[PDB]
């Protein structure tokens, strides 16, 4: 439960979103590349095992899985590297509602900002404080803290 | 550019 | 206690190592730009605040007080910005000794990363997870969850 | 590169 977490790789703007999401939760960090490669996945995945405690990464395609650059990155920072196959067929579902979500936020922010990373993590912040009641920022705090004790 | 991150 | 946090900017490699310092816990956040500027600073802001509830942040300089983005990012995100005068004088010495630590571990990693920010990711990693005995993510997520309940 | 973050 605490420590899995799912990649999730979406475009806007002739760029590309990539988000790791907390499964438990529903709380997310995101970034945006000018496209996906291996080594853009491994350093984002080691940001966020520097600031989570990630034990488990689901992959979102088959080219981060296999490459060496993830994998490195998934040794150095202790994570096992799995697949993100949909065992349970709701999570293409989820997955999909989620960027469709985010992506209206974003062009809700868009004008707000001069640049897309910008609007990208504005809609973050609103994504992980949204109360659902507890929002997703308390949800993931409330999990980890739980395991730790 | 009257903008969060830029508001120039 | 819980929402507060402290900006800090060190140099190496010719460019700027930019720290947000939870200072509770001592956990960090942390990001390589060409240098510090109010735009930069706020994006960085921006980032901290999605990820965790940000009530204060005393800023690291005069200039990223006083930067009108760097004001904007903090309106946005629901943060008070403050000055980072050390009126405790033990402060100076516990950023001073946290740089120092943070770049003997770039050093020893440095080799295994092509990238600067790859080798201060990978310190970041290093200084939250080390046991103190709780780690400093550990404490975060503790003091966070105590404040939640 | 044999890098972590570039492994050619
Ligand atoms: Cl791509
Ligand atoms: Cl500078």
């Amino acid at each position: 439960s605490p420590g899995i977490w799912q990649l999730d790789c979406t475009h806007l703007e002739g760029k590309v979103i990539l988000v790791a999401v907390h499964v438990a939760s529903g709380y997310i960090e995101a970034e945006v590349i000018p496209a996906e490669t291996g080594q853009e996945t491994a350093y984002f995945l080691l940001k966020l095992a520097g600031r989570w405690p990630v034990k488990t990464v689901h992959t979102d395609n088959g080219s981060n899985f296999t490459s060496t650059t993830v994998k490195a990155a998934c040794w150095w920072a202790g994570i096992k590297q799995e697949d993100g196959i949909p065992y349970n067929p709701q999570s293409q579902g989820v997955i999909e509602s989620m960027n469709k979500e985010l992506k209206k936020i974003i062009g809700q922010v868009r004008d707000q900002a001069e640049h897309l990373k910008t609007a990208v993590q504005m809609a973050v912040f609103i994504h992980n404080h949204k109360r659902k009641g507890y929002s997703a920022g308390e949800r993931i705090v409330d999990i980890i803290a739980t395991d730790i004790q | 550019a009257l903008k969060i991150d830029n508001m120039d």
